RNA sequence: ACGGGGAAUCAGGGUUCGAUUCCGGAGAGGGAGCCUGAGAAACGGCUACCACAUCCAAGGAAGGCAGCAGGCGCGCAAAUUACCCACUCCCGACCCGGGGAGGUAGUGACGAAAAAUAACAAUACAGGACUCUUUCGAGGCCCUGUAAUUGGAAUGAGUCCACUUUAAAUCCUUUAACGAGGAUCCAUUGGAGGGCAAGUCUGGUGCCAGCAGCCGCGGUAAUUCCAGCUCCAAUAGCGUAUAUUAAAGUUGCUGCAGUUAAAAAGCUCGUAGUUGGAUCU
RNA sequence: CGCAAGACGGACCAGAGCGAAAGCAUUUGCCAAGAAUGUUUUCAUUAAUCAAGAACGAAAGUCGGAGGUUCGAAGACGAUC
RNA sequence: CGGGAAACCAAAGUCUUUGGGUUCCGGGGGGAGUAUGGUUGCAAAGCUGAAACUUAAAGGAAUUGACGGAAGGGCACCACC
């Protein structure tokens, strides 16, 4: 996987658990 | 057994690593 | 900025003989740099040199016998005792039959030799072999 | 990831007893024996740097 | 591993290089990176030359030229072929083609 | 560069130490955090019951099952799956008894074409295996 | 994490360790408070509470081994419920009494030192050794040894005597009597592809069983597994698992590195820090 | 032929210049700054690098207000597959 | 000159003949710039930033070949025209 591409899924991964958690 | 013939046929196989030593005793006393 | 001007002129004295030359300017001239430059001479490494006068710190012409393999400061100034000195020149000098540490001693600016001649210890001020 | 067959080999191998010979020396006497060996008999070498167990 | 000394193109001691349009594709390509082709070509073809020059209302007319300044991205330069990959010790000539 | 003044000991010294923790060993051996995750706690040894045998699949260039013994260790109740050695000795192991299981040789890791191995079994019902293999011992009664 | 003296390699520099016999400190299940006394916040002193726990006729009474031994428990992990004040010292009203301090002990491979398991033939042999006259021929002149034909000499391991030793004693030492020819009075532990010393010998197994720290070996002619023989490494000692040191100039003070292998902050000011030009007899 | 909007500043334009970097190109004027050079001017170590702090920092992105030509994430279609 | 593994670099030189001053910073590859805590931000996100676990390599430079829906020049009715 493309680096760039890698770290648009964690940060996607990541506001996914941002919104997840209050 | 010659020595060198044995180091110039296989060294790239299973008894690369002994036929090495075989051939170094034979040249040297390694 | 420039300090340690003793380790530029060290590097220009090596530098100059690495590249075969029969003399070097060094500048700005010291009171250290003449007495290093002063015991380097008396043991035949570098021969005769003339101190420039302009009027605000001396330049020195320093003639090269290709005796000179290295010349070098070491920095900072440690502080030497006489029971410490075998091991600086084990760590700085080529054998034990050629080769001199340089030391700044209250008897004055020698090489390892004197300073164990006259049973001082001091501070490092370089070698040379 | 059956574990049926453990010991297979060593279970299948033929059982061969240890043939009896005669004890060796041991200390000083086995060292004697081997500096006698190795470097007071020169007739076995003659040059070709052959190992102690060739057996070729 | 750095393929070119000058990193494929003409910038030395400043930070940016304003963009232009690559003629074929349209990409945005550093202008000094860019490869530049001035064409100065006469406006009637050598083959026209002759009957355009019989049919000319004033003698001795002296035909116009056409000025075409072409930029190029390295693709698009290289897929026209009006650059070549050239050899690691051939890649350091500077000198125009003769032509 | 390095710093090379004669009151420099403070700087040199801390970033020496602040620079150990990059080092893995280092880290390893003095976070701590190694120590509360290794199933022995620090010790060479220990003693555990076989709660299960088990045979894991050597890894991928080269084909076997490895006779190895899920076992729970009686200090701190954690389980752990060692290597039976050699070969039958899996029939000198029974289900629920105690077994004396050391390190691998690589420190916490895994060893060889076993995947995920880092324990072997030296004892079994407080004989040696090796007594076993070579019947200088036989299994109590 | 009790501190230190100090302990584990020597290039130089260092890195780890120090519960542990000497010094200092602290504690006596956890806290707290006291009496006596020169000296204790003492615990082989007391008084409470907390947690455990002993006898009871149930009213009550009595506890503190992190002292020596011994138990249980915990564990990978550690000894005898022995003898004695003879030594070293200590205590007392004391030359005289006492001391599990301390000294002495049938199964302690923690570790360290010394050191057995053998030393000397006629003989055929593969030999060679000072000018060997002969490939068919002096070879205890010098040495090695396949040995189902040899031979005497030496000795301690052991078993016992004499009580040397010692506070009755064991032990070392000493003297005697037996005690060695498969001197059966029988050395083991790990290996034999490489790293790394030493068999692509034989049988079995056939990617199985297993080996293998790593690289790799095993899929019917395995130099690597299971074995036989032979070989070699150390040797009464070897293997293994962990922690640690050197190797590691892979923590770099000596002494590393930062364009592309991991790496110089996007850039510039800036306080602390670090460093700072010549010049005095 | 004109008119109006925003955007941009071609060619000249270079292994050329300036800026701490990001970056900076139509004319003219104003404002403050700057390097280098020249100096037989002045001060006379006032310096170098810099934890802490601080200024600036492409593009994209966010919140308000204008503007909204061109291009254009998203989206809507049309296409050999 | 010199240095580097080389590519290359008058600096990436003046380095086992190793010390001019000073800041930042790396320690096999993954997990991972992830989790968590703190802190900044309206948000997007920024800064600081692990570990368990996993692995014998990952990687850098270059050399030969092979391949290229890469270029140049040639050739063949087992190619085409």
């Amino acid at each position: 996987m493309r680096a760039k591409w890698r770290k648009k899924r964690m940060r996607r991964l990541k506001r996914k658990r941002r919104k997840m958690r209050q | 057994t010659d020595p060198i013939d044995d180091f110039q046929v296989n060294w790239n196989t299973k008894h690369g690593s002994g036929v090495t030593r075989e051939l170094m005793r034979e040249l040297n006393g390694g | 900025v420039r300090m340690n001007v003793l380790a530029d002129a060290l590097k220009s004295i090596n530098n100059a003989e690495k590249r075969g030359k029969r003399q070097v300017l060094i500048r700005p001239c010291s009171k250290v740099i003449v007495r290093f430059l002063t015991v380097m001479m008396k043991h035949g490494y570098i021969g005769e040199f003339e101190i420039i006068d302009d009027h605000r710190a001396g330049k020195i012409v320093v003639n090269l016998t290709g005796r000179l393999n290295k010349c070098g400061v070491i920095s900072p100034r440690f502080d030497v005792q006489l029971k410490d000195l075998e091991k600086w020149q084990n760590n700085l000098l080529p054998s034990r039959q050629f080769g001199f540490i340089v030391l700044t001693t209250s008897a004055g600016i020698m090489d390892h030799e004197e300073a164990r001649r006259k049973h001082t210890g001091g501070k490092i001020l370089g070698f040379f072999f | 990831g059956s574990l049926a067959r453990a010991g297979k080999v060593r279970g299948q191998t033929p059982k061969v007893a240890k043939q009896e010979k005669k004890k060796k020396k041991t200390g000083r006497a086995k060292r004697r024996m081997q500096y006698n060996r190795r470097f007071v008999n020169v007739v076995p070498t003659f040059g070709k740097k052959k190992g102690p167990n060739a057996n070729s | 591993t750095k393929k070119r000394r000058n990193n494929g193109r003409a910038k030395k001691g400043r930070g940016h290089v304003q963009p232009i349009r690559c003629t074929n594709c349209a990409r945005c390509v550093p202008k000094d990176k860019a490869i530049k082709k001035f064409v100065i070509r006469n406006i009637v073809e050598a083959a026209a030359v002759r009957d355009i020059s019989e049919a000319s209302v004033f003698d001795a007319y002296v035909l116009p030229k056409l000025y075409v300044k072409l930029h190029y991205c390295v693709s698009c330069v290289i897929h026209s072929k009006v650059v070549r990959n050239r050899s690691r010790e051939a890649r350091k000539d500077r000198t125009p083609p003769p032509r | 560069g390095k710093c090379r003044g004669l009151r420099t000991a403070r700087k040199l010294r801390s970033h020496r130490r602040d620079q150990k923790w990059h080092d893995k060993q280092y880290k390893k051996a003095h976070l701590g955090t190694a120590l509360k995750a290794n199933p022995f706690g620090g010790a060479s040894h220990a003693k555990g019951i076989v709660l299960e045998k088990v045979g894991v699949e050597a890894k991928q260039p080269n084909s076997a099952i490895r006779k190895c013994v899920r076992v729970q260790l009686i200090k701190n109740g954690k389980k752990i799956t060692a290597f039976v050695p050699n070969d039958g000795c899996l029939n000198f192991i029974e289900e629920n008894d105690e077994v004396l299981v050391a390190g691998f040789g690589r420190k916490g890791h895994a060893v060889g074409d076993i995947p995920g191995v880092r324990f072997k079994v030296v004892k079994v019902a407080n004989v040696s295996l090796l007594a076993l293999y070579k019947g200088k011992k036989e299994r109590p009664r």
